[PDB]
Order: structure tokens, then sequence, then C-alpha cells
RNA sequence: UUGUAAUUGGAAUGAGUACAAUGUAAAUACCUUAACGAGGAACAAUUGGAGGGCAAGUCUGGUGCCAGCAGCCG
């Protein structure tokens, strides 16, 4: 689990780049910052800030990607079969 | 979510559902816990008990029924603590926006068992429905009446002069020809080693104690701070005397109040339905203000039709729901504001539209229609989104193109 | 993991807390008022033949409960019941459907 | 000439050097200028010492048009034989050749550096930071310790420098005490040097050498002269009063069976002050 | 698996107190009422001293860097206030050291005539 | 470039 | 409609505490009874500087200049340059600024030019060394004022550059129950357009008073010479008593006029610093309108802070009224428990006020 | 003689609905079975991976008309 803390590719100019696709994440487990990959900049939508992240194993260095948002899939919304509980 | 519980019920048998799984609904609701919700936890709102009206009817007659009115609400707060002295800003759902003339405390119309036993016991030491729809010195400063300079006088000039008023220069030299007096402020620099064991103790304690001064997650860490501090305030307000308690913290949540607002619309009083519920909700600075909202929105899935810019449509913030007309943008590969003429079909949009403003991370839903007459058989969220920015301006821009041959 | 989650702070009072909002939320016909009469009775142990608006009852030593039966025809009452709603019981026809 | 290249440990150093708004720096070693131009950027004006009036020339091109050209002031000559201005901080990644001279220099400065934050080789800076009972404990330790105290800033590697050096290097912080104690250096030194000859054997075989007795002979005849008492002066005539003075000293205050590298500042403070009332001055 | 932390130790004091007996047999090496009856100070202070003897928590990594620390600093301030009297008492014996000669010469063991002269002349001076 | 993103301002009417 | 005050009392308090409260007020019968009624031209200067910084608002200046309508907008930031007239040090201008840059919606960048110093206004490093560190206790951990240029009265010519890099919702609540223990004793002493001597007098000035004590004194010698050191002759210091401790700093000033003696003004600002430190407990006096304003714009919790029966003067009531005017809070104070001392808690509850300029 | 059909013909059939019977302690279900139950047989099979192409569209770089990124937005 862990903590979105920046969008940090939100303002690339370069639509869907990998820069895009990164969101620096808090474990909350230890407090330590990681970065974080979302499947698509469509699916950078759905997450912002301050939510439940769910975080798994995979730009060198990033090694996790982000598979539930507030406990929802993140493929569940994008495929829109179902909506993000604030 | 998965799992979830769901209860069954049969048949009606005079007016009433078999009794047995009545009692299994009833148990898993004393049972259960609620989270903690980010709106209800920031703001103070009131479902409204009871509705009276104080309106004097001699004034009904003279100047007729289209008078504006004095009403008084009654119901049990919640959420934050509501600020005790009048004037607050509170927003009445479909009636608009008031300010607090008067507020006061009612005994609990309907005390639980356990609190009436402590009454009783208080007592000693000297209902089960309620529908009726259906010279210190701290006070020296708080009276305006005294002057600060009479105020300061009886218990023992501006801010523009930074510097603080000081005595003459040789008065102040002859008070401080010795440093005694403030030898405890500064730190020191067979039985006496004992005694000098204890100073070195206390040396080191100010000079390195908090870098020694646990919990096994950080998660357990943030919540032992909030706990600590929601302690902190118990204490402050178990010290504190209940009348000046009031005047500091407000009304709590749980007590029972009686809010009297002015200049409401008589179309309220008259045009009372007791089915349909009264929603007072408390306003921070932030809803006061008008302007222009950035957010991020959404054509709903179940919705049919994509939206169209300059169309009117319902909005919900906060406390307050209104009809505006947005503008649909787009980044431009975040290089320009470009405007769009209807929002993507199943993707995000920059929105832009004027309103109350609120805080960032305000969730809000969107709805063309709300009258029964047009709601047709369509799905009728029409689109959801997130506000990103408030301010009072924005520089959408469209393209034009100029041909020749 | 599933333990931990983002640090919020919960205000409500650590005494005499504010009885819970029961929203009774449903299509028209479903059987709003009869199921509100019915935990009203298994609660107080008497029933009320005509309701409107919040109706607050004791259900515990030291917890409360406000039943509001929220208008199935009018979508803004449902929008702001929701907001103030702390439990939804929602009625399903099971016959029909959602 | 070694150069270096890795710009983080050149921002480390600066940023640890805390350079005030209001300080004068003396940057010995300038360099290309790298560390230069960023010590010019938060001080109040830097004074620079180089060897190479083609270095020197290049950088005077470097800052030459830019806003901290005025501030910089160059100094040509040897470190050592230039007689400097006051200073508050001292930086350097000088040649390692003048390394121990230069700490000393600092210390005897007329109104030493409050830090200075200096780049040596690897053993040096680890006999610098050695502390009583260490194996590298060494008379620089216990001389620096007395004048000013060492602190360990980074290791910085071989192939950071270029072309690499045959060694390690270091960055350390030295912090010259103010007041200074008030303890003569020639006398500290000299008790030193003659504990230091074999730090790892006893003092009192330390004291057992002719040519050390020769010597204490001979300052004792000097200081009964300055006291006014007459003294014979031939070569052997207080050699049986300094022996049994060195003894009934070395027995008293326990010292004699104590290694000096195993001995901190107090137990040789204490030999000092034991020596000074026998009568017996070192240096 | 016998001396294990357990989830909550004081609802189980009794059998902590059987392990303690046991280790303090089985360590021992390293070392060196009727209450079916018709009818039924100290025992409160046995209930005291068993329960607080019983539960002890083990100290801290805090608290230890916390003990030796003031173990260091106070040894350390106490070395300075030796060191500070043995200056002063240094202070009170002191000279110049011109004249006298510097441990340097230890290696040389054997002197030219040029120093000899020099000696020579400084011995005169001082007479 | 100052009066592009303004919406107040001071009325001065001295 | 309008929270109403009467002259020209607190004028850059009611100012800012309605920008961070956002309600509107109105300041009237400002000098009425003076022979040049209205506004002088500094405040002026500082409500041309709010607008600068915020957006949205609207301020209204009677033809007579004696009433003035502020209405608050949003804390917007950006870079820009004030020209600070001679009427007022440049300490006058940032003083405002401070408590309203850490919640803006972009960085604060304000370029300062005017003179440095006065009599009767916050110095450069009462600022730098003696507020700005109050704020980094309540979460701005960021934040400089960089000196480029010392201007001295009455030419000035000095210029100075304040930067906040830290934008934060609101201030951290403050639990500070206790006297701090001061450990050290450093200063600045600093001239322009003079001889270096003036200085080290000043600082022998300040030595003889703080030799008695049982602290080190170590106060830097700041001589400004050339180009930038203004275009008139000038010499002040600024003496600050630290507590390393909790990062607590009490601190006092003043500067010097031509034919003054460099060491009197080094003893007077000396013993004026013991003076602080006698009837401070946990903040100075020039320091406690920061620290009770941020608290007051803190969480929605009770914030306690220990507080010397000497700072409860007649500027400290007025604060607190003014406060209650705008906000509606009460600072409730409450006796310690010691009998050594005769301090007080002043306990406050915050406003729930948050930083809502900013992006996410 | 290959590929494609919201083309077209009448034959079969169970998911489901349901008399009855069987089944069961009583029931549900299974096996049976009158009678209904199919052309988009809308009685509307999924989960992953790979590769295109399109504009008076957008961004970036430059040995011209190009290349990269990408393109629910013209
Ligand atoms: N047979 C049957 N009838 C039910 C059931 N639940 C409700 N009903 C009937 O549905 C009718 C409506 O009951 P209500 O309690 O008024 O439902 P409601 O939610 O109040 O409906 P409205 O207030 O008109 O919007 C009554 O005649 C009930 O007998 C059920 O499970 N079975
Ligand atoms: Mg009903």
């Amino acid at each position: 689990k862990g903590i979105v803390l920046e969008k940090l590719g939100i303002e690339s100019k370069q639509p869907n780049s990998a820069i895009r696709k990164c969101v620096r994440v808090q474990l909350i487990k230890n407090g330590k910052k990681v970065t974080a990959f979302v499947p698509n900049d469509g699916c950078l939508n759905f997450v912002d800030e301050n939510d439940e992240v769910l975080l798994a194993g995979f730009i060198p260095g990033v090694r996790f990607k982000v598979v539930k948002v507030s406990g929802v899939s993140l493929l569940a919304l994008w495929k829109e079969k179902k909506e993000k509980p604030r | 979510y998965q799992g979830a519980k769901l209860f069954y019920l049969s048949g009606v048998i005079n007016g009433r559902y078999p009794d047995r799984e009545i009692l299994n609904l009833s148990r898993f609701i004393s049972v259960m816990k609620f989270r903690p919700l980010k709106w209800r936890n920031e703001h103070p709102y009131m479902l409204a008990d009871r509705f009276t009206d104080l309106t004097h009817p001699e004034l009904i007659e003279t100047q007729g029924l289209q008078i504006d009115r004095k009403v008084a609400i009654y119901g049990y707060l919640h959420g934050t603590p509501l600020p005790s002295a009048p004037g607050t800003r509170v927003h009445i759902a479909g009636v608009g926006d008031f300010s607090v003339a008067q507020i006061e405390k009612l005994p609990d119309p309907c005390p639980t068992p356990f609190y009436q036993q402590k009454l009783d016991d208080f007592e000693r030491e000297k209902k089960l429905i309620y529908a009726p729809m259906s010279w210190n010195i701290g006070k020296l400063i708080y009276m305006d009446n005294i002057s600060p300079e009479e105020c300061i006088r009886r218990w023992r000039v501006d801010l523009e002069k930074f510097v603080p008023y000081f005595d003459t220069f040789e008065k102040l030299a002859k008070k401080w020809k010795s440093v005694d007096a403030i030898k405890e402020r500064f730190l020191g620099a067979r039985e006496m080693n004992a005694a000098k064991k204890e100073k070195l103790r206390a040396q080191f304690e100010i000079e390195e104690g908090e870098n020694f001064k646990e919990y096994d997650t950080w998660y357990e860490l943030q919540k032992a701070k909030i706990s600590k501090q929601l302690e902190i305030n118990n204490i402050e307000y178990q010290e504190m005397t209940p009348e000046q308690r009031q005047r500091i913290e407000g009304f709590k949540a749980g007590s029972y109040v009686r809010i009297v607002f002015e200049k409401v619309p008589m179309e309220f009083v008259k045009n009372f339905n007791p089915k349909f519920p009264i929603v007072m909700g408390g306003l921070l600075p932030t809803e006061i203000k008008f302007g222009i909202v950035k957010a991020r929105l959404r054509r709903h899935r179940w919705h049919k039709k994509i939206l169209k810019t300059n169309d009117p449509l319902v909005l919900s913030l906060g406390w307050r729901r209104f009809q505006t007309l947005p503008i649909y943008t787009t980044t431009d590969s975040r290089t320009r504001t470009r405007m769009l003429k209807y929002t993507p079909e199943h993707t995000y949009c920059n929105a832009a539209f004027y309103g109350p403003l609120c805080s960032p991370n305000t969730p809000f839903c969107g709805v063309q229609i709300v009258a029964n007459s047009d709601t047709g058989n369509g799905f009728r969220i029409a689109a959801t989104g997130i506000v990103e920015e408030i301010d009072v301006n924005i520089e959408i821009v469209k393209k034009l193109k100029l041909v020749g041959f | 993991e599933r333990k931990l989650h983002v640090p919020m702070v919960d205000r409500t009072p650590e005494d005499d807390p504010p009885p819970f909002i029961v929203a009774v939320v449903g299509p028209p016909g479903t059987g709003k008022t009869t199921l509100i009469r019915s935990l009203v009775r298994r609660m107080t142990k008497s029933t009320l033949n005509d309701i409107q608006g919040p109706i607050t009852v004791v259900s515990g030593k030291h917890r409360r409960l406000t039943f509001l039966e929220c208008p199935a025809d009018d979508l803004n009452a449902m929008i702001d019941i929701a907001k103030i709603a702390d439990l939804v019981l929602l009625l399903i026809d099971g016959n029909f459907g959602f | 000439q070694h150069i270096l290249k890795n710009p983080l440990v050149a921002q480390g150093i600066v940023d640890k050097a805390q350079i005030r708004p209001s300080d004068v720096v003396l940057e010995v070693g300038p360099g290309t200028g790298n560390l230069t131009v960023r010590i010019l950027e938060q001080a109040k004006n830097v004074v620079a010492v180089e060897m190479d009036p083609r270095m020197a020339a290049e950088l005077t091109k470097r800052v030459r048009g830019t806003p901290v050209e005025k501030k910089l002031e160059i100094m040509l000559g040897d470190f050592m034989k230039t007689e400097l201005p006051y200073f508050d901080i001292c930086i350097s990644n000088t040649p390692y050749q003048i390394s121990s001279p230069l700490v000393f220099k600092l210390i005897n400065q007329p109104r030493p550096p409050r830090v200075s934050i200096l780049m040596f080789q690897r053993e040096f800076a680890l006999r610098l930071l050695a502390r009583p009972g260490d194996s590298l404990y060494c008379r620089l330790s216990a001389n620096v310790q007395m004048w000013a105290n060492v602190t360990h800033i980074m290791k910085v590697g071989k192939n950071n420098f270029r072309p690499p050096p045959q060694v390690e290097s270091s960055v350390v912080r030295l912090e010259i005490k103010n007041p200074r104690p008030q303890v003569d250096y020639n006398e500290w030194d000299g008790l030193l040097r003659i504990v230091f000859v074999r730090k790892n054997r006893t003092i009192s075989a330390g004291f057992k050498s002719t040519t050390v007795m020769d010597i204490l002979e001979k300052n004792y005849k000097t200081f009964l002269a300055m006291n006014n008492e007459m003294v014979d002066d031939t070569k052997g005539s207080m050699h049986d009063v300094v022996k049994e003075k060195i003894d009934t000293v070395l027995k008293e205050t326990d010292l004699g069976d104590k290694r000096a590298g195993k001995c901190d500042q107090n137990d040789f403070l204490r030999l000092l002050y034991a020596f000074h009332q026998v009568g017996i001055h070192f240096s | 698996g016998t001396y294990r932390k357990r989830f909550n130790e004081k609802a189980r004091s009794g059998h902590m107190a059987k392990l303690k007996e046991l280790k303090r047999i089985r360590n021992k090496q390293f070392t060196r009422p009727n209450a079916n009856a018709e009818i039924l100070e100290e025992e409160k202070k046995m209930k005291k001293r068993k329960l607080q003897e019983l539960f002890t928590p083990k100290e801290s990594k805090v608290s230890r860097l916390k003990k030796k620390r003031l173990d260091k600093f106070i040894e350390h301030q106490l070395k300075r206030e030796e060191r500070k009297t043995i200056i002063g008492k240094l202070q009170d014996y002191k000279i110049d050291t011109s004249l006298l000669t510097s441990s340097k010469r230890l290696g040389e063991g054997r002197q030219t005539k040029k120093e000899e002269f020099k000696e020579a002349l400084s011995l005169e001076r001082q007479g | 470039k100052m009066m592009k993103n303004k919406r107040g301002g001071v009325i001065d009417k001295r | 409609k309008y929270t109403t005050f009467q002259g020209s009392q607190n004028f850059r308090l009611r100012i800012v505490l309605a920008t961070l409260s956002g309600k509107p007020i109105k300041i009237e019968k400002i000098r009425s009874g003076d022979l040049n009624p209205g506004l002088k031209d500094y405040e002026v200067s500082f409500l041309r500087l709010i607008e600068s910084v915020t957006n949205g608002s609207v301020i209204e200046i009677s033809y007579t200049g004696t009433t003035v309508i502020y209405r608050p907008g949003i804390i917007v930031g950006g870079a820009s340059t004030h020209i600070c007239p001679s009427s007022k040090p440049v300490g006058y201008f940032v003083e405002p600024m401070l408590y309203l840059a850490p919640f803006s919606k972009k960085k604060f960048s304000i370029l300062f030019k005017g003179i440095t110093a006065s009599h009767n206004d916050a110095g450069i490093e009462a600022i730098k060394w003696g507020l700005m560190p109050v704020m980094e206790k309540f979460g701005v951990r960021e934040c400089a004022l960089h000196t480029l240029k010392r201007g001295s009265p009455p030419l000035g010519g000095g210029e100075v550059h304040l930067v906040v890099d830290s934008l934060i919702a609101q201030p951290i609540t403050m639990h500070e129950i206790d006297r701090p223990i001061i450990s050290s004793i450093t200063g600045v002493a600093y001239s322009t357009r003079v001889s270096p001597s003036l200085v080290n007098r000043m600082i022998d000035g300040a030595k003889k008073v703080l030799k008695n004590l049982q602290c080190e004194v170590n106060i830097t010698a700041d001589v400004w010479r050339g180009e930038n050191s203004g275009k008139s002759p000038g010499w002040g210091i600024t003496l600050v008593a630290q507590s390393k401790q909790k990062g607590w700093s009490y601190f006092a000033e003043d500067i010097g006029d031509a034919g003054s003696i460099p060491e009197e003004l080094g003893e007077k600002v000396a013993c004026q610093l013991l003076e602080e430190i006698s009837k401070s407990a946990a903040v100075g006096r020039n320091q406690l309108p920061l620290a009770i304003v941020y608290m007051v714009i803190g969480k929605e919790d009770i914030g306690r802070l220990r507080i010397n029966k000497e700072q409860i003067d007649e500027r400290f009531i007025i604060l607190l009224r003014d406060i209650k005017k705008i906000f509606n809070t009460e600072v409730f104070l409450k006796p310690v428990d010691e009998a050594d001392n005769e301090d007080m808690i002043a306990t406050i509850k915050g406003i729930g006020f948050t930083n809502t300029s900013k992006k996410i």
C-alpha cells in the first residue's frame, strides 16, 4: 500500500511518454518514497493526490506499478466497469 | 464492494416485515462502525429535527405575507464543532446561504439510557422515540468597554512600532549591572560528586535529549500523533469551564441546538413539506468566494450522449447545487488551453465554469435534468469530475483559421 | 498490508455522540415506510402509524439512530441525503430488479 | 598533477563549509576554479593563492565579465612563503606535499579560521583523526587535538581524480579552538617528541636514551642559571640528579608503565606539570 | 517456543512464572492455600513483587544509546574539568623557551664546531 | 503583461 | 457587510488578517484630526504591495483619504519588484509578507528597494535571525532574505530579495509549555561607508555587558564598503540569544545616529537583550504577534504557548481584540502550576485554515 | 474456385418457464415429462498478447517537401 505524493510527469509535453506514467508514492509500511508506473495517461486521470494505491512488482529504476486505487482495480476503471469510491 | 451484506425480505404482514430477519438487520446496524469521511469531518452540518417560524403575526398582516420571515430550526449537530458566536455563514440545501442570527443549546430531547443514568447518578450525589414532525485577566481583554490601558492598571502603544517599548538606557544599565535573576535561563556551562552528577545529567538532557527522544509501522506513527493531539484537546477542555468551553470550541457535535435565521424567503415557510429534509451545512471562507473553477471532468459512462460547450449543466459542489455553463478544454500537449466542442467520449477533459469556489480535491457530479417531467428512461448522472483549481480568470482560446487562394 | 490506510482525523466527539443518520432510499413503492416501522417497533416496542421527516430513536444503551425516508421521486433529495446519510438502506424490488 | 572531476563532492565540500554571506574565504589550490566559482557565489569575497601564473590567468579569464569578478582576489606565490590576510574559512584541494605544515600554519595564524575544510591523503587524514589507543595514533594526532578538533566529512575515491593517483583521499573538517589553550607549543612538542620515538614502548624506555638525558640535563642547568642559582656546567654533574628526578616523577605520575599510544591528553598534561614541578623543562 | 513472546503476557502471568522457574533451573549452571476449605498485607506485597518482577520491559535500542552517550558525555566533562585544573597549575609554572635546547636534537648525537661556537656564544651571553 | 491576469485594482479618488 | 475599524492603529495587521480570513473590512477616521489627514505615503505603498501579491482584491481609498474599504482576494504571489518610499525602511513592508508568504499559489519572489534600517521597524537581521526562525518552527522549511545591498538612512539605496519557497497548507500546532534554555548568544554588527573601527568598538561594547554571562558570545563583524554599501554612512547591531534545544531565538537590535558612541549603542542593545530574555517565556515580545496569528490560522486544534506576565501589555490586548473582531477566536490564558515563576499558558483553537490557492 | 453475408429455406435442440409425476422426514435439485421456449438464433464467451491505417489535428528536432513522439481532441 502507498500514498500518492505527486504526479511527476503531469506537465510533460509529449503525450503518453514514459515520464507521464510515473507517480511518486510513499510506502505506508515504512514511509520510504518510491516511484511507480500507471498503465497509461488515461489511467493517470483516475489517480489523484492522497489516495490509496496498491503497488506490485514490474525509464530504468522504477520497479513498481499501480494495480488498485482506492480499493478498486485500475484495469476495472479503465475498462469502465467500476467507479472509484471517494 | 465484493462480499457486501445483503438482507432479504419476503412479505408484509400487518404492515410489518417478518420479525426474524428484522432482528438480523437490527443487530448488524448496532455493531456497525463508520469510516472517517473527508467532507464530513471538515464541515459542521445538521439535519433539521423541527422547523418553526418566530415571525410576529402582527408583522405578517400589516406588511403582508410577502414579508421575509425569521425561522428557528432545531436539530443535532454533526461533524466539526459549530462556532458559538452568531454570524456564521451556512447553506441550507434548496434555500440558499444565510447567517446565524442566534444560537443556543437545549436539553437533549431523546437522551440515551446511559446518559440518563449518569444524570440520575448526579442527582443522587446532590421517550424512546422523538418525532416532532411525525480580576481574571482573560475576561479583561474581551470586555471591550474597558480600555486596554484601564485593563492593565486594574489587574497589575501600537504594532506599527516593531521595536518593543524599553526603559531608558541608564536605568536599564543599573538594572543589569549584575546578571543575576536570569541565571536559570542560561545553560550552566564525597557527597558533592553526586551533586555534580545530577547537573551534568540535566545538561546532557538539555544538550542532546531530543535527538534520542517505537511504533512498528509508519502508519501507526501517524495515528499516534493524531491521537496524542486529540488527547491534548480533551484534557484542555476537561480542565475548562463549561461556559467558557462553549465560547472556545463552540457547540460540539451531539449537542441539540436552536438556530434562528432572519431574512429567509417566505416560500420556504409556506412551501414546507415535512417529507423533504432540511439540511444545514457550514461554509468555509473559500465557499463564500465566487470565481472561475478549473476541474477535470468526464462524461459519465452510462450517460447516453456527450456534453457540449456552453450547455447548462447542474453541478453538486459541497453543500450547494447550482446550474452553470461550463467550457470544456484541452491542454494541447501542455502548451495552450484549447476549447473543445464536446467532452471526450471515454476520457477526462479540463472543464472551466463560473461558480462558488471550493478547495481543491472536492469531488462533484453533474446532471442535466432534475425535473420529473423530463426524466425519461436514460441515466441522469451526466458528468463526474474533481475540482483542480480556483481562480478569478482563465484564458481559453479557440482556433481561428484565415483562408486565402 | 491491507491493515494500513491513509491517516485521517476522526472528529466524532469522545462523549455523547450524535445519533447516526440512517437513510432509507429506494424507488417508489418498494417498502421504505414499512421497513422503518418494522425497525422502530423492534428497538422501541411501539408502532408508528405515520412517519414524516427525521425520526430519532434509541437503539441501544449508548446508541441512537435517526431515520430519514428520502423522496423516491426527487433527485435533488438523493444528492443531499447522500451528503448527510451515514448509513444507506437501499430498498431493491427483487421481483422487478434494479 | 591530478584534477578532480566529480561535481557532487565539490558541492558537498562547499555546502559543509557553511559559508555565511559575510565570510571571507581563503581558498588554497584554486585549480580550474570549479570550487572557486561556487565559493564566490555564496561568499563576501574570496582570496586565492596560486602557484601557477598561467592557471591563475585562466581563473581570471573564467571569472572576467561576471557579477562575481569584483569579489575575487588572487595571490601568486608560495603558500608557505606568503604572508596571508585575515580569513574566516579555508577550503583547499592543495597538493598533499604541503599537507602537514599547512594545518599547523592555520593553527598558528594570528586570527585562526573558525572552520576549515581540508582534503588529504587517506592515511594522513586517519592519523589526524586517530584517537588515543588507536594503532595510527601519533604525534600529529596529539598536537592537532591540542590545538584543534578534526572530524571526517567524506572518503574521496581514486576514480574521481584524473589521472587516478596511487592512494585514496578524504575530506575532513578542522576547527581551531578559541580560546587557544594556554600551553607552550615548544614544551608540548618537546615532551611528545621525546615520548613518541617508539609509541608502543614504555615512557620510561623513551626517557632511558642517553641523548634525551643529555638534553634534559642541559635544560636543567639552563633553568638553574635563569633562576640565578649557580651551576657547574660539566658534562656529568647533574646526571645523578636528573635521573632520580625523572624516576620519581615517572613513578608518582604512574605513567612510567603506560605506553605512549594508549595515553590521552590529560596523562601528558599531568606528566608535563609534574616535570615542571620538579624543575625539568623540555624544549 | 518455550519463552517466545506472547500476544498478552498479562493474561497468562502464571504461565510466564513457570517459565522463569524453569530458566532458573535450566541455566543455573551459567548463573553459578487449600481453596477447598469450609472457611477461607504480606500477600498484597507478594502480589506486587511477583507481578513487577514477572513483567519488566527490556530496555530499548534508543535507551541503550542514551545510556552510552550519557556515560561518554559525563566522563568527557570530568576530563575537561581536570584538564582545566592542570592547565591552571601549568600557568603557575611557566618560563621562556629561547635558551632551552629543543628535543629535536635527540637524533644527532654528535655536533659540529659551528654549533659549538653558537653554543659557546650562547653560554657566554648567559654568563 | 501586468494587466493580463488582473481583475481588481486600486480605485483612488483622492 | 463590513467589519469596521477606527484610525491608523494596526493598519498592517488588520489588512493582513483580512487577507488570511477572506473577510472584507473597513478602516475609517484615519488621522481625521491631523493637519495632514488620511493615509501616509508608505501606507498607500503597502496597499500597492498587497495588490501586487493578491488577485481579485478591491481596495478603495476615500477622497479625503481617511477611510479604506478592503475586499480580500486570493493570495497568488509571483515575481515582482517593490520600491519602498524613504518614509519607511524595507522591514516595514517585508514583515507583513512573512505572514502571507507560505500560503500562496506561487512562491513569493519580491525585490525590495529602499532604506534597510530604522529606529522603529524590524531590521534585516531581525527578520533573518529573529522572525523567520519562528516561521521555520511553524513549518515554513524554506525561507530566505538575501541582502544584495545595504542602504542606511537618510539616502538609503539598499536592496534585499525575499524568497519563500515553502508552501504549506497551514501552520503546525504549537505545544511549547516550557521555558527554553538558551545555549549561546550571537549577533551581527554591521556598518556602511565607514571605517572598520566602529564595528569592533561596537562588538567590544556589547561584550562588556555580556562578559559576566556563562555562555558563549560571538558577534559577527559585517563591514560593508564600496558600491554595495549604500549611499549613506550608518551602523547598527542585532544581538540574538539562541536556544539550539528547540530552535527558539530572542533578539534585540538598534542602529546608531551621527555623533553617537559605538560603545554605548553596543552596551544599550546588550542591555535590551537582557531585558527581553527577562520578560520572555517562550518567545520575545517582538516575535509574539507572529506566533499568535499563526496559531489562530492553524488546524482546528488547541495549541499551547507559554507567555510571561510581562508580555501581557497594551499591545498584546489590542492584538487579541483585533483577532477576535476578524476571526471570532478567543485566546484563553491559564496559570502554570509552577511557583518559581508566574508564567501563563496561552491556549488557542485554530480555525481550520487551509491554503486553497496552491495547485495540486 | 477461394473469401465474405444484420441475404435466404425448413429440420433439430436445451438454458429458461411449467401441468403432473418421481425424488425427499418435509422441501430444493437431479433423471422424466404434457404445454411454451431460436436468425442479430439480441437466448448478445471471456481473458491476455501482437501488428496496422487514417486529418485543412497537436508537440519536438533539423543539411529544404523530412524524421521522432504520438494522434477518443479535426
Ligand atoms: N407483497 C409484498 N408487498 C410489499 C413488500 N414491501 C412492500 N410491499 C407493499 O408495497 C406497498 C408500499 O409500501 P410502502 O411502505 O409505502 O413503500 P414506500 O417506500 O413508502 O413507497 P412510497 O412512500 O409511496 O414512495 C405496500 O402496500 C406494501 O404492502 C413485499 O416484500 N411484498
Ligand atoms: Mg412511504
